[PDB]
RNA sequence: ACUUGAAUUACUGGGAAGUAACUAGAAUAUGUAGUGUAGCGGUGAAAUGCUUAGAUAUUACAUGGAAUACCAAUUGCGAAGGCAGGUUACUACCAGUUUAUUGACGCUGAUGGACGAAAGCGUGGGGAGCGAACAGGAUUAGAUACCCUGGUAGUCCACGCCGUAAACGAUGGAUACUAGCUGUUGGGCGCAAGUUCAGUGGCUAAGCGAAAGUGAUAAGUAUCCCACCUGGGGAGUACG
RNA sequence: GUUUAUCUGAGGCCUAACCUCGCUG
């Protein structure tokens, strides 16, 4: 139902304990998304640069047959896999034309969850 | 003492409407006793942001001289007004009058 | 709002509203309809709406809500003591003649010209249209129809608040903390009502209850189960679910109309 | 200085404290 | 207290010799002057305990010299009370 | 924003090395956990002695 | 290593010089330490307000690249 | 009687120094709308928990609360506690110097007054995140804890109440002398070098100290005033 | 698999039945 012109993004938001990619469309609209979870790395692989090499893999050549042929990645947060989740775009059809980063950080906004012993 | 006030409008007025807004600022303080040193206007200038959704407007600076006991009145008739997006009004003193006057002899 | 020494028992804990605000004591002759208190009593004479007496009876003085004269100004004149309502109503004298009685804000003071209509400035006193109030005040008296008077935010220390406007319905919060829209030509007073210290005063006495009007309560637990359905038993025993009079239940029950036609107005519920 | 001898003061501060708050509420 | 130099220049002259910013007079009339001009600033900012305590300063600066003037010459001392409305 | 223009493998090593260079790798770790100023302000008095008696 | 506001005759900092303030940030759009300019503490202290200041005034971003 | 102590005045400046009122962005949370399907989250590994009633993810808008990344630090200010986004108003204080002015007006200070982190108490709002107590999951022989998932008071605001800290430089306030080297903050004299006051760090000589150490901002040599100490426990306990 | 004339399930909009308010229609 959603438009697959041949202009999008892939957000790939990682963490400490996982890492998700999101092929979407150039107006928000996700097409196809992915996880190191979800390519079935239940444990504490999940932040490894294998698993997000498999991850990124699992959905490039999924949209890949939409009409998705030029990516604007968006990378946010920290963690492995960063690397190895556009290498494994990059080297598997859709070609990228940014590695722009859009991690956040907050200018002291909240209280941190109480530093763990 | 001696203020100035920079202040931006919204960018889908008119020039007709861009001043009318102005007059009725300047006449908001030639009532309560101040003088007008020099009014300038930017023009329409583009924001390093993006304010209202908006990424442009129209700046434009006052540079006044009034006692200090009229400059609350002149902040409330700032943000009650729907036209105007931001605005910043400062002091002056015997470091910045002088350059705010060899700056505007400079064209 | 001054406390009571402990002299009596029933004055201990007694507080007495200060009345700090208050000018004129003698009302307007010319302002002033005759006024009669019912117990409850309806026209045919069954007692409905019981647990109200009678006390002190009081009069009447005719309080203006529309307030549409507008641009002539009008000079707070005197602050009195209205016994059919909470806040003072501090007279107002127009430049043409007229004396009225529109009910007072908080910092309404005695010497101070309000002007009405939609040029006006929007300061304590004066009235404006939503349309252009500009946004966020704390405003009060708010129009539910346009020129018909006074509705929401009319008791002693409340006020309300704009949020937005949206072509033809303005938001605003109630003080009871329920959001729901407003038209546009409706009016509204800048500023808080008086007294806002209303909810300080304590009496220390079932006398001043019956004062203002009320009887005492008798709890329908210390009642015959042909009374209430919830009276009954041997020795002091509960009442099972609460009910009212007629089994409905008196814990979170709402008896608000799910198909009331005016609910393409409320956006929060907070009621 | 050894923190033996600063060591003592947290528990017959904290027995006190302990049995002051038992004996609360006892009227 | 607003204090501007033709202000201190009247209140010095006002008790003589405008020039004699160091009398034990003008001083006292100064710190009056600042001291009823800063009480009216407490009562609408009644918070302010930084400029409290400064006025209590002034209050001893003030006390140290009318005890100088009561221990020297006993008559400028009721003069300047009586004239400035000092000591209850 | 890092917004980074473009073989794909030295842009990347470009972008992660920016990104190490940037002083990000290790915020985001002291903001996971929470540092009240008594702690705080004795890890720069223990360091600038240590600078200090470097020197 | 020097102040270039003190080898020069300058005791104010315009903050409506958007060009002109941008020897003083980094290249994201973060306030660049003195460390590295040789400005004093008391022009430091005066070029942050002023960068603060077109940052309100939104002629400086918050977040650059 | 005098100006050297002290205070006032004049000119240059200095700061997160206070009180009140406005305003900005990033981030978190929630809600609406669009896309989309099976996971999300968490740990040393797991489970509780949210999810096919459409979560996590992404885009746009809106709402609300708290705190202000970079600047930013053995920086600076304040009697101490403490003070950090920006602007204005009302104040306060400090430093230097060509002035002018009074002339010991000074130091300390028992009773006493004021201020006084956080936590706590009363009344009325607010409540995004965090989170005492508490509820489940996990580890353990047991776990009323560490770990994980939720979460009330509280943290916030407007008036108040108590007056306690490792309230620490574990070093009371003054004044006067006694070697240097090396940074830095705000002034003066300087075309630069550099010099002189007022604060803030490090090394070290003599001198002190039982030693660790201190060392011109003394724990060095003197004088004045205040508080406190006299083996450990009982005990900051009993009684008033 | 679509088109043309009807039935029905739902939304949106209009005013012209129906309801309500302000000045007196």
């Amino acid at each position: 139902k959603v438009i697959v012109e041949s202009t999008g993004e892939a957000h790939i938001s990682s963490t400490f304990n996982n890492i998700i990619i999101s092929l979407t469309n150039k107006k928000g609209e996700v097409i196809a998304w992915s996880s190191a979870g979800k390519m079935g790395f239940r444990g504490s692989k999940k932040n490894t640069p294998y698993a997000a090499q498999m991850a990124a893999e699992d959905c490039s050549k999924v949209a890949l047959e939409a009409g998705l042929k030029k990516v604007k990645v968006y990378v946010k947060g920290p963690g492995n896999g960063r690397e190895s989740a556009i290498r494994s775009i990059h080297n598997g059809g859709i070609e990228v034309t940014e590695i722009i980063d859009v991690t956040p950080m907050p200018h002291n906004g909240c209280r941190p969850p109480k530093r763990r012993r | 003492n001696h203020y100035e006030t920079v202040f931006i409008l919204n960018p889908v007025l008119s020039e007709v409407q861009v001043k009318e807004t102005v007059t009725k600022f300047e006449e908001f303080l030639t009532s309560r006793g101040a003088e007008m040193v020099s009014k300038e206007d930017w023009g329409l200038k583009k924001m390093a942001y993006e304010i209202q959704n908006k990424k442009s407007g129209f700046y434009h600076l006052f540079e006044f001289k009034v006692a200090g006991e009229v400059l609350i009145a002149f902040e409330t008739e700032f943000r009650r007004d729907e036209r105007v997006m931001r605005f910043l009004t400062v002091s002056l003193d015997k470091h910045a009058i002088s350059w705010a006057e060899r700056r505007r002899a400079k064209l | 709002v001054r406390k009571l020494k402990p002299i009596t028992p029933g004055q201990r804990f007694r507080v007495v509203n200060g009345y700090d605000a208050i000018t004129t004591d003698k009302p307007e002759r010319s302002l002033i309809s005759p006024i009669k208190n019912s117990g409850g009593r309806n026209s045919q004479g069954k007692m409905t709406m019981r647990y109200t007496g009678g006390g002190h009876k009081q009069r009447y003085r005719i309080i203006d809500f529309k307030r549409t004269k507008d641009g002539i100004p009008a000079t707070v004149k005197s602050i009195e003591y209205d016994p059919n309502r909470t806040a003072f109503i501090a007279l107002l004298a127009y430049a043409d003649g007229e004396k009225t009685y529109i009910i007072a804000q908080n910092g309404l003071k005695v010497g101070q010209k309000l002007v009405s209509g939609p040029e006006s400035q929007p300061e304590i006193g004066n009235t404006l249209p939503l349309s252009r109030i500009p946004l966020g005040t704390v405003i009060s008296c708010i129009e539910l129809r346009p020129g018909q008077g006074a509705v929401i935010a009319r008791s002693a220390g409340t006020f309300a608040q704009l949020m937005a406007r949206d072509g033809k319905y303005a938001t605003i919060k109630m003080p009871s903390g329920e959001t729901r829209l407003i038209l546009l030509t409706c009016s509204a007073t800048i500023g808080e009502v008086s007294n806002s210290d209303h909810q300080l005063v304590v009496s220390g006495k079932a006398g001043r209850t019956r004062w203002l009007g009320r009887r005492p309560r008798t709890r329908p637990v210390a009642m015959n189960p042909v009374d209430h359905p919830m009276g009954g038993g041997e020795g002091r025993s509960s009442g099972g679910h609460p009910r009212s009079r007629n089994g409905l239940p008196a814990k979170g029950y709402r008896t608000r109309s799910k198909k009331n036609p005016s609910n393409k107005y409320i956006v929060e519920r907070r009621k | 200085p050894s923190g033996k001898k600063r060591k003592r003061h947290k528990v017959a501060t904290h027995k006190r404290k302990k049995r002051a708050r038992a004996n609360r509420h006892k009227k | 207290m607003y204090l501007t130099k033709e202000k201190k220049e009247e209140i010095f002259a006002q008790h003589g010799d405008a020039k004699n910013t160091g009398k034990a007079e003008g001083q006292i009339a100064l710190f009056t002057y600042r001291i009823s001009h800063l009480t009216e600033h407490l009562k609408k900012n009644r918070h302010d305990y930084n400029t409290e305590r400064s006025l209590v300063l002034l209050v001893g600066k003030r006390r140290a010299l009318l005890d100088y003037l009561k221990r020297k010459d006993i008559n400028r001392y009721r003069e300047i009370i009586k004239v400035l409305n000092i000591r209850k | 924003m890092l917004i980074i223009p473009i073989n794909i493998d030295r842009a990347l090593k470009r972008y992660k090395r920016k990104f190490d260079k940037t002083g990000t790798v290790r915020q985001l770790r002291a903001r996971t956990a929470f540092i009240k100023p008594s702690v705080v302000k004795r890890a720069q008095i223990q360091k600038a002695a240590y600078i200090q008696t470097l020197k | 290593k020097y102040c270039r506001f003190k080898k020069s005759g300058i005791k104010y900092i315009d903050y409506k010089d958007a060009d002109f303030l941008l020897k003083f940030v980094n290249e994201q759009g973060k306030i660049l330490p003195r460390r590295l300019t040789g400005t004093s503490l008391k022009y430091q202290r005066k070029v942050s307000v002023a960068v603060k200041r077109a940052r309100h005034l939104a002629l400086m971003p918050y977040v650059a690249d």
